[PDB]
C-alpha cells in the first residue's frame, strides 16, 4: 500500500478497496514500525543498531 | 590537566580505581571476605554504591 492511494490495498497486484475513507487515520505510523519505540527526527550522530540490542537501550537515546 | 576524556568515562575510571584501592589488606576488604566466603558483604560496599548511579536504570536489576 502507499499514500496518495490509501483507499487501495494491493495483494499480489490485486487492488482491493476500503469500505471507508481516511486521510489521517493512516498518516500516523510512528508506532507501526517497532513495538516500544516511536520514529523521530533524523540524526546521523545516532549509531546504527540491530533488532536484538534494542532490549538494552534506555530513554532519550 | 593531561586528559581529554569527558566526565562520564572519567567517573567510571575513578570508580574502578577506588574499587581496586579497596583490594588491600584488612577486614572489610574483599580479600578477607573471599577467604570467609562472605560474598554478600561485597554487595553492600560503599564504592559500588557510588558507581551505581552510572548503571543503566531500566535494566539494573537483571
Amino acid at each position: 500500500w502507499s499514500k496518495a492511494d490509501s483507499s487501495k490495498i494491493y495483494c499480489h497486484g490485486i487492488a482491493i478497496r476500503v469500505p471507508l475513507v481516511v486521510g489521517d487515520e493512516h498518516m500516523d505510523t510512528s508506532l507501526a514500525l517497532l513495538e516500544g519505540f516511536s520514529v523521530c527526527e533524523n540524526d546521523p550522530r545516532a549509531p546504527m543498531v540491530t533488532r536484538q540490542d534494542l532490549i538494552d537501550v534506555g530513554f532519550g537515546q | 590537566d593531561l586528559a581529554v576524556l569527558r566526565d562520564e568515562k572519567t567517573a567510571i575510571t575513578k570508580g574502578y580505581e577506588a574499587l581496586i584501592k579497596r583490594l588491600g589488606t584488612g577486614d572489610n576488604d574483599i580479600p578477607s571476605l573471599i577467604a570467609k566466603k562472605d560474598y554478600l558483604s561485597l554487595y553492600n560496599l560503599p564504592e559500588v554504591k557510588l558507581m551505581a548511579p552510572l548503571i543503566r536504570p531500566n535494566r539494573k536489576g537483571v
